[PDB]
This record gives C-alpha cells, sequence and structure tokens, in this order.
C-alpha cells in the first residue's frame, strides 16, 4: 500500500507532530546508520557495487548529462539563472521513469512514491534556490530503496561513498552553472549542504595525521581531497568564496578549533538536529508516505 | 556557537 507522499507540516506547531513521527526516528537512524559504517574509511575504500548502486550512479548521470544539454541563458537577474526551470521540468517528468531503472519490475507500485523525493531532491524550480531540505529530500530518497529491498545492509557504504558522492558533484553542477541561490547567517554552517560535513567527519575519526585545525589549512585539503568528503566540501567553499575563511565561514572556522573528528562528528550530529531538522521552514516541505509516515513512531 | 560542547 504505497503512499505519493505529501507534506503534513503547515504550522509552527506541527513540529510535535514530526519530532514524534515514524519518518522522524526512521531517517535519523539511517542517517546516523550511514555515519556508523563509513567511520575511519577513505572513500577509495573497496567496497561492494550492487545493480542497484550501479543503476542509482547512472541516474545520476543522465541528470548530469541534462546540465550539459541545458546551457545557462542570457538574463539580466543576478541570481538564479531561468535555465534551472528547464532542466528541472526534465526531471520533473521524466522523475518516475529514472526511479524505475532502479527498482525491480515486481516492486513498480512503489516507484511513484519514491519518485517524489527524487523531485525533491534537487532544487526549487520557482526561487532557482538549494538549500538542507533538497539534500535531506535525497537522503529520504535513498532510505526509501533500503526500505522496500532495493539496497541491503552491504550497500550502505557504497550510498555514501558512490552515490551520494557522485549526488554531491552533480548539486555543485547545478549550483554553479545555473547560479543557485543558497535557500536559507553568520552561524549557518554551510551554503548549500550538510550531511557530507557529518559523514566526512566520520571517516576522519582517528585520522593518523589529519585534525580539524588541519581542513582550514589549504595545502592539507589539496593534499587530501579524493579521499575525504569533508575536505572536498572544505575545497568546493574555497573556489566559491573570497577573503580569509573567517570571514566567509564563520561557523567552520570554529569547528576547526574542535581538538578531535570525533567531537566534530558528534557535534555536527546535534546542529544537525537543531538547525535542519527542527527548523520549521525547512520540515515545513518534508513529504510524507508510507515509507516515511507522518504517524506516532512505532514501540 | 555551543553544539561542540
Amino acid at each position: 500500500n504505497f503512499i505519493i507522499p505529501k507534506k503534513e507540516i503547515h504550522t509552527v506547531p506541527d513540529m510535535g507532530k514530526w519530532k514524534r513521527s515514524q519518518a522522524y526516528a526512521d531517517y535519523i537512524g539511517f542517517i546516523l546508520t550511514l555515519n556508523e559504517g563509513v567511520k575511519g574509511k577513505k572513500l577509495t575504500f573497496e567496497y561492494r557495487v550492487s545493480e542497484a548502486i550501479e543503476k542509482l550512479v547512472a541516474l545520476l548521470n543522465t541528470l548530469d548529462r541534462w546540465i550539459d544539454e541545458t546551457p545557462p541563458v542570457d538574463q539580466p537577474s543576478r541570481f538564479g539563472n531561468k535555465a534551472y526551470r528547464t532542466w528541472y521540468a526534465k526531471l520533473d517528468e521524466e522523475a518516475e521513469n529514472l526511479v524505475a531503472t532502479v527498482v525491480p519490475t515486481h516492486l513498480a507500485a512503489a516507484v511513484p512514491e519514491v519518485a517524489v523525493y527524487l523531485k525533491e531532491s534537487v532544487g526549487n524550480s520557482t526561487r532557482i534556490d538549494y538549500g538542507t531540505g533538497h539534500e535531506a529530500a535525497f537522503a529520504a530518497f535513498l532510505c526509501c530503496l533500503c526500505k522496500i529491498g532495493v539496497l541491503r545492509v552491504d550497500d550502505q557504504i557504497a550510498i555514501v561513498f558512490k552515490v551520494f558522492n557522485r549526488y554531491l558533484e552533480v548539486m555543485r553542477k547545478l549550483q554553479k552553472t545555473y547560479r543557485m541561490e543558497p535557500a536559507g547567517g553568520v552561524w549557518g554552517l554551510d551554503d548549500f549542504q550538510f550531511l557530507p560535513f557529518i559523514w566526512g567527519s566520520s571517516q576522519l575519526i582517528d585520522h593518523p595525521y589529519l585534525e580539524p585545525r588541519h581542513f582550514v589549512d589549504e595545502k592539507a585539503v589539496n593534499e587530501n581531497h579524493k579521499d575525504y568528503m569533508f575536505l572536498e566540501c572544505i575545497l568546493f567553499i574555497t573556489e566559491m568564496k573570497t577573503g580569509p575563511f573567517a570571514e566567509h565561514s564563520n561557523q567552520l572556522w570554529n569547528i576547526s578549533a574542535v581538538p578531535s573528528w570525533s567531537k566534530v562528528n558528534q557535534g555536527l550530529i546535534r546542529m544537525y538536529k537543531a538547525e535542519c531538522l527542527e527548523k520549521f521552514p525547512v520540515i515545513q516541505h518534508f513529504k510524507f508516505g508510507s515509507l516515511l509516515p507522518i504517524h506516532p513512531v512505532t514501540s | 556557537p555551543d553544539y561542540f560542547l
């Protein structure tokens, strides 16, 4: 009994319903499960690559190709590029077809529900913006695939190191190519993302030589970014922004003074709960169906 | 500013 996911958090008082929901419990449990899975490992870790993972990468490559086929247009506005709406319309019409390439035929009934999260994972057409809510929708998308058994426990490392990693590459391409606005202050973690800082800091726990203080060292980032998701995010920032790190990324600057990656990871998880998952402007757009339901969490 | 205590 699959259900097309719909919005359920309509006003601020509804946040209580969200925090008590099955969806919330399942979502954060998924994030933390992937977090444990990647602990201490480099991106070059030798993991299983299942058929489903390959199809998910192919899916992202299709989105990538569409960007190439949909160049920015000349326009007066100094914010988001209107060609994004052309790209999004293609994804909007093709999302179910794309998801059907990943989901086995006997689970075709789940495709429309799962596809909704894909449609919510790539930014907002109207505002031409992207935020942690879209990133969360992608995690939700992957969570749904685990729930219906398309992705298995053995795929959890590949989910982060291969699929989510590729997703971030495509999102960065969207953000740069279409000049997308951040959807969301001096204490904001990042313009666009959050999850890669959590899973990335997990990779670096008990690292033999890299400490959090090293991520504001351009040399350290340049020499190590290929192995570490956290450092790849920093590299993106230092390419997108000018001047002293403390000026353009104050929250991350202060995080570099945390003595251990272990505490960075713990703190980022607390920040994620408070600044993403308990933030009404983000959660109001979360969609709930059968796989991630709004009903109170079961015991 | 206080998530890392």
